[PDB]
């Protein structure tokens, strides 16, 4: 998620041009994806694997 | 309907009366009083008392709670230095689960560590709220300057005791106490078929004999609470005979003779030997009556008197002189007629209320095993003769006295210038 | 009359004590309530007596002197 | 004689809060950086106090 | 099968990290409500041995260290104290959140 | 589901119209305070002030 | 005693439809 | 057999009027014993303010002798027999019973008659008893409780007669003499304002005998044309406070105004009253009681004990909540007790609806076990209804209470009403009124 | 007002030690009034002792006929100038008391200490008595405290038959306490719970056996050497030297020396010791007991 | 009371925090333990230990002629009323001639304490006392015992 933020740094760095779409649409698409998804199912997993549940 | 008992082999009493009450009414009689602790338990009696809405094998606290006030039953426990009875009333729709909570209560306890912690501090409010009034701390000191080992237990935890008592303890206690042979289910308004049911399904694990008792034993003595109030509370009992005697009839016949209580509200007991006597030569206000407490094992028979801190010697020598003359022999046939009926209509006025029904049948159970008919009662009430008070009145002036006295005691009399 | 409310008239309810573990329906007279009683103070614990030697002078045997002072310590003489 | 740090309304006040605050033992230097960005803001308000004196 | 599991959770118990720091895995709980009770209800030895590891779990934290090698606390031997009082609390409060919606 | 039940669902249905009327007092006080043309243009009275 | 305390006269005080203290009360409640 | 048919297999009370008026009731059961009670329309509303105390004289000198039995003959005759007498007065009625064995019924009658219609009235007995009604409000003040009840009804009642308590002030226990002890007896003491009610191992037909031939022509004229009226009480919102900081609890009373015994409203309000309930230091329940209130306070540590009543008079009442509780929780356990009453008023639910109604249930049927309680049902019933309420009728009203007839009917009682606050003890963090009355709506409704 | 408080903390550090309540109890138990009051003050009186009740006390009881002003260091005629400064305007004899009439009996407070103390006490003679001075010797020959650290006490009679049927931590000696009008005499035992009656019953039959009067005359010049130092070690200290001097001059109105005491000590027979055992023995008896009690005996089954 | 001379002992009284305390000089061969011990509830401990360093730190930078008059008589009062009794005799001589070779006599002592004055008080506390690293000894309920930096800080003033 911080180097997903670096990247969207940097992407508004250099204009709107290729391959900047494309790198700034995944950036943000995982930005999204990470924060709301994939850390709470990581949560999960990992006190499955902790035998919490 | 009619009352009917069976006795299940285990060592069980079942009473059962099918009057068509709005309100079925089921208790469970245990001999489990504070009579069965010695000085290592003391206040586990207490504490399984103020224990009857605690987590179960079956039912949490919370359900058991929830469900009773929801049926809109009630759940109490009334316990004497004897006995312990648990009680559930409520509707007849709801009985079912009524029994169901009052027999895991009474059969499986899970008694919990943080639960009788949280319970401990109950119980010290329970004891300051009882010694509120001055008589239970007159009447609690009397018997344990009275007796020496068994009935000399409190019905109230000691104040060291608070904090001591444990979850095992508890556990030993239910376990040693709450046997088949020592209790005995009354039911009132609930069919005998389905009180045999649940007793058969939630009294199939300990049918034991339980743990004896120890004798109780006399020492008698005085003891005085110096506490600087205006009115001096003193009782002055004996040993007397033990419940279920002809003697032990004899016994009420006095009390009720001497005076057991007011008839008429604000009256002046016109008719007490004990307040006449008192009043023969007393003008500050008292209040003078015989006491009178029998147990399976023994009996205290005596006279309480509240009075003024200065009339307190001549309050106590007018009534113990009452007593010597009844003892003599000064005495009316029509005086014992007339505490006859007294004692008689005390005794169906005890019983025309469903709790005094079901408490009589259940200490009936537990005594005997058979219940006695209030006519037969009746019928040894009219057989105790005016020589049997003599002779109980002599019996408590030649034994030898314990006294409880509370109050400014300045002039409060000990026993040997009685 | 085999019951502590059929013999004792006016001393059932101190000769027995009883607790609702769950409220009724109807409240009874003279509900009750402590008025905040308060606390004996929080003071030092005295050493035990594990052994005999150190048991052994513990026994009183002379009459009690109180004493107290200005600026010394309040001692218990036995 | 009284303890001024703790009976001084406004002193008893930053005590409570700045001093006399049971912290926890380990936390690291990433916890340096509430302090940072406050002293950040104070500099921030004197400096562009003097950037609008002069602006 | 369950060997090769037993074994990814060795390796994984090994990268969490709270066995070098000398704590459990119930000492690694977080302490919501629930998780309260379960301390209250705990006796007074289970109590002391939690506080005490969690306070020597602060302390190299502060020193930025670990414990030994020897002294790290193994899979083995990681004993699950508040797992049944944890379980009894969440039966309680399920059972009250029942009656409640009931 | 702590929300989710019988007892929440009729304290939902009680409390149905006392949010519905608080709504309405939001709504009309929002196009009070903004002059909304868009309601503002039907009620007879406050017609007049727009001309 | 408790008894010899009286709540004292408030007529002069009183709103004109609670002045009667023979005329209940809760048909201007609603009004006032 | 159901609640509904044991309640209809509960035996119904006879009721038959002699030819003064004076109203015969009775209820048989299978009991040894009897109870036969006279129930007297008279009390606190009826006394002006010059008699203020004079019910209470007659009630305390009704047993000191009568001119059949003079002196103590008729308490050694009751102490013979074995019978238990007592009496009470409260703002309305005046009774005076005896519990006795079924075959001392026409004793029992015969020494009622003459308690009621004979009392004997010597100057040495009224000095005496002067003293002792002196003693006894002294301890009556002892008491608690009974001051905030008594504020109550002073600060709610207000300029009419029902705020003046049972006793009376002190000065009129002082001068008030034998002549106006006798006045009330020859005014309030007539056959039309009294029932004979029985309850136990009674027949009716001895019972109605037994009154022919005893309370016939008891007095059933005035003497001077002139029946007293019972106007209407006005209620008025209010607070008194009785300030003294040296006491160790605090009493604080809060009520508004009840429908009154005639309303059908009265079975609503006692199931809310129900939901609501009482509290105690002596109950084990814990933190797992059904009431909010009860939880919340042993929840908090908040209150020593609460108590919810719905005392009724002739159209008028009080219905609200009593505590006791230190002095620093009054403010919380204010907030909490209107917090619930406003709770019943806008989302009761049908779950503590039914709760209440199995409570109220359970309340009814626990009261009217025993002859005693029967027997003064049965005498406060034709007293106020003027008739028997069976327990069928009762249950029926109690069926016919749902949730949304309770916060219909709590809204109408309890909403946005102005209450009487009666306030003993340490009560300086009791609220002032117009917090309380803020208390008493919510913004939200 | 604000001394109150002060009272109660004070009541509370004397009630530290079991055996300050252990002898308030049996003071109690003993005597039914003028001896049995409290030395401390009860709790239900706390809170509620006045201003006029103190000057009551003090122009009652604070006299010039009850009074002695004693000193070491100073001049007789600057004493007798303070004296005749500040102490005439007293009134006289004052009040008299109450005789301090005996009763017996005994009272048992289970509190669940590890160790009973059990104090069994009769009447016995008063201060100024042949009597009083034979309870003495009495006391000394069957143990009033240990004359060696972490010792056996040798010649303690009550230790020695104690530890003769025991093993266990006890402690046990000879309790005296003579006053102006009436004595106490008697044994205290701090033992174990489970051997608390052995203890007692031990300690009870070692004075019923001197009672019988098995006793050797070189133990009862022991028990004298024994009295004698210890009276001699009081008076060596000048604070205990003029505690002595001033409480014979309250009680006896004359200063006797120290070779007149032993002197006297010495005249105590060994005949005088058997009658003081024989009427401790035959005498009432008082007890105080307290701790865990479920093994002490009472007073009837001694 | 709240008027005892002792500072420290009236502000303990005034303000209810300690249950006692006490001040000790052990000494041993060139060494020794100086300062004081105090038993407190777990409330009071960080106000104990502030006013008694404040009291120790009074005494270091302004002490007072008349409070050094009566510490002299206090201490002259507590060496002859130890030294009355035999068996405390029989002590000091052993401690003495254990200690310092030979017995100090009273007139030697009562010497000394008059040598005493306020100067060389200030002096010597200022030397023992005065940012000095201490032993901190603690059992109980002490979390609310200051931290030894604080009292440390406490071992020093800034207005002196
Ligand atoms: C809340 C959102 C709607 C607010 C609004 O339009 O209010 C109408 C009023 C007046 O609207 P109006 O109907 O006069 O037209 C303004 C809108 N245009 C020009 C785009 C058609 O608007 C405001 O007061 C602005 C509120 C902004 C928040």
């Amino acid at each position: 998620l911080v180097a997903n933020l670096l990247i969207l740094t940097w992407i508004g760095g250099q204009p709107v041009e290729h391959p900047f779409i494309i790198i700034g649409q995944l950036a943000s698409i995982s930005y999204f994806s990470i924060i709301l998804i994939l850390m709470p199912i990581s949560g999960i997993i990992e006190d499955k694997m902790l035998k919490l549940y | 309907q009619d009352l009917e008992f069976t006795k299940l082999p285990n060592g069980l009493v079942i009473a059962s009366l099918e009057n068509y009450a709005p309100l079925s009414r089921i208790g469970l009689f245990v001999k489990a009083g504070s009579r069965y602790e010695d000085s290592n338990n003391l206040g586990t009696s207490h504490l399984l008392r103020l224990a009857s809405s605690l987590t179960t094998k079956g039912a949490s606290s919370f359900k058991i709670t929830r469900g009773i006030e929801a049926v809109g039953g009630k759940l109490s426990v009334t316990a004497t230095r004897e006995n312990m009875a648990y009680t559930v009333e409520g509707i007849r729709s709801d009985i079912e689960i009524l029994m169901e909570f009052l027999l895991n209560v009474t059969t499986a306890p899970e008694f919990r560590r943080w639960e009788v912690a949280a319970l401990r501090s109950q119980l010290k409010i329970d004891k300051a709220v009882a010694f509120q009034n001055s008589q239970t701390r007159i009447i609690e000191n009397l018997h344990d300057v009275a007796y020496k080992n068994a009935l000399a237990n409190p019905l109230y935890c000691p104040d060291y005791r608070m904090g001591k008592i444990t979850s095992e303890e508890l556990h030993y206690f239910v376990q040693n106490h709450f046997t088949s042979a020592r209790m005995a289910l009354v039911g009132l308004g609930v069919s005998h078929s389905v009180l045999k049911q649940v007793a058969e399904q939630f009294l199939n694990m300990r049918g034991g004999l339980g743990l004896a008792g120890a004798k109780a034993k006399y020492r008698g003595g005085e003891i005085r609470e110096q506490n600087g109030d205006n009115l001096v509370h003193a009782a002055i009992v004996a040993e007397s005979a033990a419940i279920g005697n002809a003697e032990a009839n004899a016994f009420s016949v006095l009390q009720h003779l001497l005076g057991a209580g007011p008839h008429i509200k604000r009256g002046n007991n016109t008719t007490s030997l004990l307040s006449q006597s008192v009043a023969k030569g007393s003008h500050q206000p008292f209040d003078v009556s015989a006491f009178n407490a029998s147990y399976s094992d023994s009996g205290l028979f005596g006279i309480y008197t509240i009075s003024q801190a200065a009339a307190a010697g001549e309050v106590i020598n007018a009534a113990y002189n009452q007593v010597k003359a009844v003892a003599q022999g000064n005495l009316s046939s029509a005086d014992v007629q007339a505490a006859k009926n007294k004692l008689k209509a005390g005794y169906l006025m005890s019983v025309e209320t469903s709790e005094g029904f079901l408490s009589e049948i259940g200490s009936q159970a537990l005594a005997a095993g058979s219940y006695m008919p209030p006519s037969t009662v009746l019928q040894q009430i009219d057989s105790v003769a005016d020589a049997d008070v003599v002779k109980a009145a002599k019996k408590f002036v030649s034994g030898k006295k314990s006294m409880a006295a509370s109050g400014n005691l300045g002039h409060t009399p000990f026993l040997d210038e009685l | 009359m085999l019951s502590v409310a059929a013999r004792s008239g006016p001393f059932a309810p101190v000769l027995s004590a009883t607790s609702r573990g769950v409220a009724g329906a109807l409240r009874p007279l003279l509900q009750g309530a402590v008025p905040a009683a308060s606390e004996p103070p929080v003071l030092d614990v005295k050493r035990p007596f594990l052994c005999r030697e150190s048991l052994s002078g513990q026994a009183a045997a002379r009459p009690l002197v109180a004493t107290v002072g200005l600026n010394v310590p309040a001692s218990v003489r036995f | 004689m009284t303890n001024m740090r703790k009976t001084h309304p406004l002193f008893k006040i930053i005590n409570h809060s700045f001093i006399d605050l049971p912290a926890p033992s380990n936390i690291s230097s990433w916890w340096n950086f509430g302090s940072l960005l406050g002293v950040c803001l104070m500099v921030q308000i004197i400096t562009g106090l003097f950037l609008a004196m002069h602006y | 099968s369950s060997k090769w599991l037993d074994g990814f959770r060795k390796w994984y118990y090994n990268a969490a990290g709270f066995n070098k720091l000398g704590l459990m895995r119930d000492d690694t709980l977080h302490e919501t409500e629930d998780v309260k009770e379960a301390i209250r209800r705990l006796p007074e030895d289970l109590y002391n041995d939690r506080m005490f590891r969690i306070k020597r779990a602060l302390d190299l934290t502060m020193r930025h260290q670990i414990l030994p090698k020897d002294q790290w606390t193994k899979y083995e031997e990681d004993k699950f104290y508040l797992e049944p009082y944890l379980k009894e609390v969440i039966r309680e409060r399920k059972e009250r959140e029942e009656w409640a919606k009931k | 589901s702590r929300f989710l039940g019988p007892r929440y669902r009729e304290l939902a249905r009680n409390w149905i119209p006392t949010a519905g009327m608080w709504g309405t007092v939001g709504a009309v006080g929002l196009v009070w305070a903004t002059d909304w043309r868009l309601i503002l243009d039907w009620v007879p009275y406050i017609n007049g002030k727009f001309k | 005693s408790h008894t010899d305390v009286k709540v004292p006269d408030f007529s002069d005080y009183r709103r004109a439809e609670v002045l009667d203290s023979t005329k209940s009360s809760k048909e201007s409640s609603e009004a006032r | 057999a159901t609640f509904a048919q044991a309640l209809q297999s509960v035996p119904e009370t006879q009721v038959s009027i002699l030819d003064n008026g004076l109203r015969v009731a009775s209820e048989q059961s299978s009991h040894a014993t009897c109870t036969v009670g006279v129930w007297i329309d008279a009390g606190s509303r009826y006394e002006t303010e010059k008699n203020n105390g004079a019910g209470y004289f007659l009630e305390h000198l009704a047993f000191k002798g009568t001119k059949n039995r003079p002196g103590n003959a008729l308490e050694k005759e009751v102490e013979s027999i074995g019978a238990h007498l007592n009496a009470y007065s409260t703002r309305e009625h005046t009774a005076y019973l005896i519990k006795a064995l079924s075959k001392d019924l026409p004793k029992v009658v015969e020494l009622l008659a003459d308690i009621v219609q004979n009392s004997s009235l010597e100057d040495s007995q009224i000095e005496k008893e002067r003293d002792v009604i002196l003693r006894e409000m002294q301890e009556n003040d002892a008491s608690m409780q009974n001051v905030v009840f008594d504020y109550l009804h002073a600060t709610a009642f207000q300029g009419t007669p029902l705020a003046q308590a049972v006793e009376g002030p002190s000065e009129n226990v002082r001068r008030l003499s034998r002549t106006d002890l006798t006045d009330y007896l020859n005014r309030h003491y007539k056959a039309p304002r009294m029932v004979l009610a029985a309850a136990g191992g009674v027949e009716h037909q001895q019972l109605l005998d037994l009154a022919q031939k005893h309370l016939s022509s008891v007095s059933r004229v005035y003497e001077e044309d002139a029946v007293p009226g019972l106007t209407p009480c006005r209620f008025t919102g209010s607070e008194i406070r009785h300030r003294d900081d040296a006491l160790p609890l605090a009493h604080v009373a809060i009520a508004v105004e009840g429908p009154g015994w005639a309303n059908p409203d009265n079975v609503t309000l006692q199931v809310a009253n129900a939901i609501i309930g009482h509290y105690d230091c002596t109950y084990g329940g814990g933190v797992h009681l059904s009431s909010p209130l009860a939880s919340v306070a042993v929840a908090n540590k908040l209150c020593q004990s609460f108590q919810t009543f719905n005392i009724s008079y002739s159209d008028t009442g009080l219905l609200g909540a009593h505590f006791v509780c230190d002095a620093m929780s009054i403010d919380d356990m204010v907030f909490f007790l209107q917090g619930q009453w406003m709770r019943l008023c806008t989302s009761a639910t049908e779950s503590e609806v039914t709760r209440g109604k199995n409570i109220l249930r359970n309340a009814l049927v626990s009261h009217l076990d025993g002859t005693t309680p029967v027997c003064e049902d049965i005498g406060r019933s034709l007293l106020t209804y003027g008739r028997r309420i069976p327990l069928a009728e009762w249950e029926s009203r109690i069926q016919e209470v749902d949730a949304q007839m309770l916060r219909d009917i709590c809204s109408k009682y309890f909403y946005d009403q102005c209450p009487a606050v009666a306030g003993y003890g340490p009560i300086e963090q009791l609220p002032d009124y117009n917090r309380i009355r803020s208390g008493m709506f919510w913004l939200r409704f």
